[PDB]
RNA sequence: UUGACCUCAAAUCAGGUAGGAGUACCCGCUGAACUUAAGCAUAUCAAUAAGCGGAGGAAAAGAAACCAACCGGGAUUGCCU
RNA sequence: AUUGGCGAGAGACCGAUAGCGAACAAGUACAGUGAUGGAAAGAUGAAAAGAACUUUGAAAAGAGAGUGAAAAAGUACGUGA
RNA sequence: UCGAAUUUGGGUAUAGGGGCGAAAGACUAAUCGAACCAUCUAGUAGCUGGUUCCUGCCGAAGUUUCCCUCAGGAUAGCAGA
RNA sequence: GUGGAGGUCAGUGACGAAGCCUAGACCGUAAGGUCGGGUCGAACGGCCUCUAGUGCAGAUCUUGGUGGUAGUAGCAAAUAUUCAAAUGAGAACUUUGAAGACUGAAGUGGGGAAAGGUUCCACGUCAACAGCAGUUGGACGUGGGUUAGUCGAUCCUAAGAGAUGGGGAAGCUCCGUUUCAAAGGCCUGAUUUUAUGCAGGCCACCAUCGAAAGGGAAUCCGGUUAAGAUUCCGGAACCUGGA
RNA sequence: UAUCUAGCGAAACCACAGCCAAGGGAACGGGCUUGGCAGAAUCAGCGGGGAAAGAAGACCCUGUUGAGCUUGACUCUAGUU
RNA sequence: AAACUUUCAACAACGGAUCUCUUGGUUCUCGCAUCGAUGAAGAACGCAGCGAAAUGCGAUACGUAAUGUGAAUUGCAGAAUUCCGUGAAUCAUCGAAUCUUUGAACGCACAUUGCGCCCCUUGGUAUUCCAGGGGGCAUGCCUGUUUGAGCGUCAUUU
C-alpha cells in the first residue's frame, strides 16, 4: 500500500467512475457536425455574419487586466454614443448588454469607434425593393479583430 | 470508389439485402443481357428478365442452349427454361436452375409495359 | 379472380348489400363442398371478393359520413384526424403563432434586419 | 402542489402560497390552469404551460418551491445545485477521456 | 458488452458437493442448470479483462 | 416425511392465469397477480429485474399499432389517397 | 379436471390443436430449417401448467 | 310570494382532459449496505445501487438579490484549464 | 447528455464453448407454487440431380446399379482431431 | 391412540428480523439460530488452489527495527538490471 | 509460436490453399520450422514492422465427449401361473378358450372431488419409450367423440377479501366497509306507452367478491354409441317467467 | 436372492497401477535399497490391506471472517414519560 | 504357441475439435423524434387448400382498400387473355378501413366467456316478459348548460 520513494499519489477513483466513463470519440465528429451546423446556419441567415459583434472589454483580476478580450455585448451608453437604438442595434448584429457599466474613457473610446467601424463597413438592406448583390463575409471576429490598446 | 454516404461497402449488409430481398427486387436482380443484335435493335444493355423470353444459354454444361423461360423463379434468384433440362434416374425431366446471368436474351416479350420500359431506358424499338 | 373495387364503387347501396347476402351463399356453399372434396382452393377467393365488397360497403357509409357532417364542428373521434396522442394535445399551429399585441407591436417596429460587410 | 397535481392530473400547477396554519396542518391555496380551455391556449401570454414539457412541473421542482428546495439560484452558495445537483455531479465525478489523452 | 457474462444470476455452491467452488447457475431443468458461470475459465462467463 | 411423502398432498393450486400476462401467476387467494401486478394499474417491473423487463418490455409481442407508427411518422401522418389513377 | 372453466377448455384447446407433428411438405421447401416439431408436447412428458 | 347573489351539489348533460407503456439520457424525492479505513463506531462507498413520482427529443438551467476587488467583467450550458 | 426506439454508415472487434442469453421456430424448449431461472441447436451439393431399377431380408437395411467432379459429400450429410 | 386438547378436506387469515409455535430454535414449498428470487456484486479475504513457450546469463532470503504485530506488511539487509 | 494490421515478395493455390493423420526424412541446444505421402476442397504464407482477448497438464477448473469398473451390480415386496388355438416374419408377455389362482364389498370393484388434459374410442402402425419382450399399449400417425329449463356453476352469505366517501403517506400505496357522505329505487294519478307536480311513502338502508362439500326453483324410467347420458330418443312429469 | 443362462444394463471410485519382509525416508512403502521371490487367463466367496470410498474435519487453533443469543461492554434508537 | 495385455500404423467406428465460411453479435459514429382513453405496450384465442411454430393478421382474420412496379406464387395441388392489362405477387409502398376476448380497461364483476341497466329497432298477442341487432352506461378534474340545496344572505311582496 505504501511502498518504496514514491509520491503520494491522490487518485480519486473509489467510486463507481466506470459508468460514468464519458470518452470523446465523436470529437471527429461533432467537429464535421458542428461545421455542418455552422454551413447550415450561415444558409439559413445569409448574408449576415454569422455572429454579433462584440465588444473590446478588459478581463477583470489583476492576473488578466494587462489584456482586453471581446465582452458579451456593448453597453447603453456605448450604443447611443454610437447613434442608434439599442433595439435597433440588436436587429443589425451589434450584441448589447444592458448590465455592463462604462466607467473606462479608453475602453469606451474604442468600443464607439468599434461601432463606428461596424456602421460604416455593413449596409442594412431595405424592407421593400430589391436587395442588392452582396456577398456573405462568414465571420465578423475576423472582420474585426481586437487589438491590445 | 463509394464517395455517396447512404450506401455500403458492407459484405454482410450486402449479403442480407441480397438474401432478404423481396420479390419487387429480386426482379431487378435478375437481370439478363440482351444479344449483339438485340443491342443493335433496342439500343440497352441489359433488362429484367420476363416468363416469355427467348434465351441462350452462354455459361455453364448447358453452353450453346437455346431456349424458352417456363418460370422465372424469383426464390431461388433463378429461372426454368424449357427444353433444357435434366434427365432423372426415375425418367422424371426436372428443370435445371439458371441465373439470368449466364444467359443471353435473343428475342422479347414485348408487352406495353415491356415496351414504356424500352424508352424509359432510352431504346429506339426497332 | 372476384369483384374488383372499381366496378364496385359504381353501385349504390341495394345491389351492394344484395350481393353481400349472396356473395356470402356461394361462401357457405363452398364450404359445404369443402367437406367432400379433398381440395378447394376457390374459396379464398370468395372470402376476398366477400371483403373486398363490405370494404367498400364501409367505405361509401364513411363517405356518406364526411359529407353529412362536411364544414362542421365536433367531427367523431373515429372520422377525425388519429395522428398522434401527443400532437392532438399539442399547440395547433393557430395558437403556436399567437403572439400578445405588445410582441406584435416588436416584431413590427424591429424586425430582425439583412445586412451584409463589404469587407 | 404535488398532492393537488395527483388529483387533478388534467390542470398544471402554476403556483402556490401560503394562506394559513395550525399545530397540525399548513394550508396552502394552489392556482392551477386548464390547458386545453380555449382561454389559455388562445391569449399567448400564457399559453406556455399547455407545452408538453411544462405538464406535472410541481412533480419535478419547476414550481418557485422547487426551485427554492432545489437550491437553483445563482451564487458562490450554490455551487453544488446550479443546474441541478445531479447533474453537477455528473459532470464533476466523469472520467472525460479524450482521443489524444491529456 | 459490459453486461456480458453478466447477464446471469449464478451463485457459488460452496463446498461439501464435490464440485468446484465457481459460481453455477440455480433453478433446475435445462441443461444449463448447474454450469459454471462467472468466470473467464467457464462457458458462457466473461472474459478476462473485459475490452474498454 | 418433509419430501416423496409430502409431495402428494401438493394438489392446490396457488396460482392461475392471470387475464393482463397470461401467465400462472394470479394469486387465488391474494387476487394479485404476482408477475404482472394485475389488478393494479401499473405492470409490475423492477430494475433489479433486468431481464425481466427483458421477456415482457415492447418488441417481445405483436405491436399491433407500435409497428406502423414508424412508417406514419416518416410519411408524416398524412391523411387522404395517392391519387394518380394508373401509369 | 371434469368441472372445468371455459378458460381453462380454451387453453387446452389450444393445446390440443398445437399436439402434432411437423407436416411432412414443411420439409420440402426451399432453404428449410425445421427438422422436426421441438415445441412438440405430450402429457407424460411435461405438463402445460395451467 | 317572486327575483337575485354567495357557497355546495347532481346529470349516461355539452365539449374536453389525466392515467398505462418505454425509461438509454433528464428532473426531483427516498435511500442502503457490501467496501475501504489492513479492526471499527465518524468518515468512505455515496448525496450511489434498489425503490417512487414526472417529461422530452433533449431535459434541466437560464437573462444575476452573480462573480469580483480588477484599468473590472456580465444569462444559462458544455469542454480544456 | 443519450447502453431505449427508428434509420444509416463503419471497425487493426468476435467468429458458432467465441460474439448479445439467443447467427437456428430465443426469452424458445424446459424447470420452479411463485418471483424468476433459462439452454442446446449453423454449414450435403453448383443444382436434390435426396439413390429409378435388380436381388437377399417380414421390414429396417445390405449388396449391386445409378446421380453427382467427388457418396473418402447419402439428409446420422463441408473438413472430420 | 382410537369419541375427542380427535382426524381430515376445501375456503380463509397471519410473510422474513416477519409469521406461527401444547416451545423442538421447531416449522415457514426437500431451504431455517433468520426462507427463496433478483440486484448492489465480479462484495471482501493478511487464507487455499491454479497461474499457459524455449534458451542464455546472474542469482537469494527466512535476519535488524517497528506495527492489536506473531499465517501479514513497512524498513534495512541479501539479488538483478 | 498464435489471432489481427501496414508494407513487400508484380509470393503460393481448384494442374489442389488452409486443416488433419503420418514408430517417414531434414534443420534448430530448444521453443519450433521445413519437406514427402494420404485425406481434403478455397483460401494462405515468407521477411520487415505494428497490435493483442497470444502459447496450458493441473485450479475437488468450465463445457462437451469417452473410458476402466463392466456385459458387472441390479431388473428378488404386492402368494402364480400353465396348456392349446389364432394372428404374425418372430409369442413367457398379444387375443380367445380351458383350467388354476388372487384382490375377498375400510376390494386390485363401480362412481366422483382436487389434479391431469384428450390419456377416452376407432383405424393403421412398432424408428424411439414401456426396467425383459412385443404383433400389444396411457407410445407413434390420422381421425372421431363431451348434446341439460330440471345435474352443477351462475344466485346467497360464512370465515374473510375489497373498491367508493374520507383520512394517512414523498410515493408504490395503506387504513377503513359504514365510517365526521347531499350515497335511490321504487310507489303514482292527466286516457290501457299519461304531467320526467304539490299526491292514498319509505325502512335511513349501504357497492362488490367469497363455498362445483354450506343455503338452493324444477327429471324420472327404458332404450341408445366404437367412444355421450338424470343431457340423445320414446314415454311420463315438474318449476320459473310471461301473456 | 446370491450362483448359471437369455434379454436389458448403471454408478461410486480411478496419477499409474496393484506380492511381501526389513532398512531408511515427512519418523506405518505398491513403487526406492537389500533380500525373499515371481508363469498366461480366470470363477465364487471374503472382509487383512489399498493409512479403500462417501464431505475444502463438524472437535481444537488462527483470522484484526461472520452469525445466533445475552448483559451492570461501548455507542445509539423505536416506544413511552 | 494361441488367447489376453501394451504400443504404433492402415482402414473402419465414437465424438465434433481444428481449418474455411457467415442473412448474427459487439463497439463506435451520424441523423431523427415517433406510443396511449380517436384505446397503447402486453396477453389469450382463432385465421392458410394441405401449417405445429416463426412472421403477418383479426370473423374483411398469412389479410381488404388505395398507389407504384408490371406477370407471378411455388414444396405439391389448384387457378393462371386476370398477361398490348385498372393488372398476378408470400411484391413494395401505405395516406381508407376492419381490428375477436381482453388489457391503463372504462356498466358491475372476473379461479365466472357471470350479472345488469338505458335508448332505438325486429320477432314472439306486448309499456312491463323473453329474445335478435345496433348504440351506450367508469373514476378524478376543468369550462359551460340545466335542475337543485342552504334563515349563508339580500331586495321585493300582504
Amino acid at each position: 500500500a505504501i511502498s518504496k520513494n514514491l509520491p503520494i499519489l491522490k487518485n480519486h477513483f473509489r467510486k463507481h467512475w466506470q459508468e460514468r466513463v464519458k470518452v470523446h470519440f465523436d470529437q471527429a465528429g461533432k467537429k464535421v457536425s458542428r461545421r455542418n451546423a455552422r454551413a447550415t446556419r450561415a444558409a439559413k441567415i445569409a448574408p449576415r455574419p454569422l455572429d454579433l459583434l462584440r465588444p473590446v472589454v478588459r478581463a477583470p483580476t489583476v492576473k488578466y487586466n494587462r489584456k482586453v478580450r471581446a465582452g458579451r455585448g456593448f453597453t447603453l451608453a456605448e450604443v447611443k454614443a454610437a447613434g442608434l437604438t439599442a433595439a435597433y442595434a440588436r436587429t443589425i448584429g451589434i450584441a448589447v448588454d444592458h448590465r455592463r457599466q462604462n466607467r473606462n474613457q479608453e475602453i469606451f473610446d474604442a468600443n464607439v469607434q468599434r461601432l463606428k467601424e461596424y456602421q460604416s463597413k455593413i449596409i442594412v438592406f431595405p424592407r421593400n425593393g430589391k436587395a442588392p448583390e452582396a456577398e456573405q463575409v462568414l465571420s465578423a471576429a475576423a472582420t474585426f479583430p481586437i487589438a491590445q490598446p | 470508389a463509394k464517395q455517396s454516404l447512404d450506401v455500403s461497402s458492407d459484405r454482410r449488409k450486402a449479403r442480407k439485402a441480397y438474401f432478404t430481398a423481396p420479390s419487387s427486387q429480386r426482379r431487378v436482380l435478375l437481370s439478363a443481357p440482351l444479344s449483339k443484335e438485340l443491342r443493335a435493335q433496342y439500343g440497352i444493355k441489359a433488362l429484367p428478365i420476363r416468363r416469355d423470353d427467348e434465351v441462350l444459354v452462354v455459361r455453364g454444361s448447358k453452353k450453346g442452349q437455346e431456349g424458352k423461360i417456363s418460370s422465372v423463379y424469383r426464390l431461388k434468384f433463378a429461372v426454368q427454361v424449357d427444353k433444357v433440362t435434366k434427365e432423372k434416374v426415375n425418367g422424371a425431366s426436372v428443370p435445371i436452375n439458371l441465373h439470368p446471368s449466364k444467359l443471353v436474351i435473343t428475342k422479347l416479350h414485348l408487352d406495353k409495359d415491356r415496351k414504356a420500359l424500352i424508352q424509359r431506358k432510352g431504346g429506339k424499338l426497332e | 379472380a372476384g369483384v374488383k373495387a372499381y366496378e364496385l364503387r359504381t353501385k349504390s347501396k341495394e345491389q351492394l348489400a344484395s350481393q353481400l347476402v349472396d356473395l356470402k351463399k356461394e361462401l357457405a356453399e363452398l364450404k359445404v363442398q369443402k367437406l367432400s372434396r379433398p381440395s378447394l382452393p376457390k374459396i379464398k377467393t370468395v372470402r376476398k371478393s366477400i371483403a373486398c365488397v363490405l370494404t367498400v360497403i364501409n367505405e361509401q357509409q364513411r363517405e356518406a359520413v364526411r359529407q353529412l357532417y362536411k364544414g362542421k364542428k365536433y367531427q367523431p373521434k373515429d372520422l377525425r384526424a388519429k395522428k398522434t396522442r401527443a400532437l392532438r394535445r399539442a399547440l395547433t399551429k393557430f395558437e403556436a403563432s399567437q403572439v400578445t399585441e405588445k410582441q406584435r407591436k416588436k416584431q413590427i417596429a424591429f424586425p430582425q434586419r439583412k445586412y451584409a460587410i463589404k469587407a | 402542489e404535488e398532492r393537488v397535481g395527483r388529483r387533478a392530473a388534467n390542470l398544471r400547477v402554476l403556483n402556490s402560497y401560503w394562506v394559513n396554519q395550525d399545530s397540525t396542518y399548513k394550508y396552502f391555496e394552489v392556482i392551477l390552469v386548464d390547458p386545453q380551455h380555449k382561454a389559455i391556449r388562445r391569449d399567448a401570454r400564457y399559453n406556455w404551460i399547455c407545452d408538453p414539457v411544462h405538464k406535472h412541473r410541481e412533480a419535478r421542482g419547476l414550481t418557485a418551491t422547487g426551485k427554492k428546495s432545489r437550491g437553483i439560484n445563482k451564487g458562490h452558495k450554490f455551487n453544488n445545485t446550479k443546474a441541478g445537483r445531479r447533474k453537477t455531479w455528473k459532470r464533476q465525478n466523469t472520467l472525460s477521456l479524450w482521443r489524444y489523452r491529456k | 458488452s459490459e453486461k456480458a457474462g453478466h447477464q446471469t444470476s449464478a451463485e457459488s455452491w460452496g463446498t461439501g458437493r464435490a464440485v468446484a467452488r465457481i459460481p453455477r447457475v440455480g433453478g433446475g431443468g435445462t441443461g444449463r442448470s448447474g454450469q459454471g458461470a462467472f468466470g473467464n475459465m467457464c462457458r458462457g462467463g466473461r472474459m478476462f479483462a473485459p475490452t474498454k | 416425511g418433509k419430501g416423496t411423502p409430502s409431495f402428494g398432498k401438493r394438489h392446490n393450486k396457488s396460482h392461475t392465469l392471470c387475464n393482463r400476462c397470461g401467465r400462472r401467476s394470479f394469486h387465488v387467494q391474494k387476487k394479485t397477480c404476482s408477475s404482472c401486478g394485475y389488478p393494479a394499474a401499473k405492470t409490475r417491473s423492477y430494475n433489479w429485474g433486468a431481464k425481466a423487463k427483458r421477456r415482457h418490455t415492447t418488441g417481445t409481442g405483436r405491436m399491433r399499432y407500435l409497428k406502423h407508427v414508424s412508417r406514419r411518422f416518416k410519411n408524416g401522418f398524412q391523411t387522404g389517397s395517392a391519387s394518380k389513377a394508373s401509369a | 379436471a371434469a368441472q372445468k372453466s371455459f378458460r381453462i377448455k380454451q387453453k387446452m384447446a389450444k393445446a390440443k390443436k398445437q399436439n402434432r407433428p411437423l407436416p411432412q411438405w414443411i420439409r420440402l421447401r426451399t432453404n428449410n430449417t425445421i427438422r422436426y416439431n421441438a415445441k412438440r408436447r405430450n402429457w407424460r412428458r411435461t405438463k402445460m401448467n395451467i
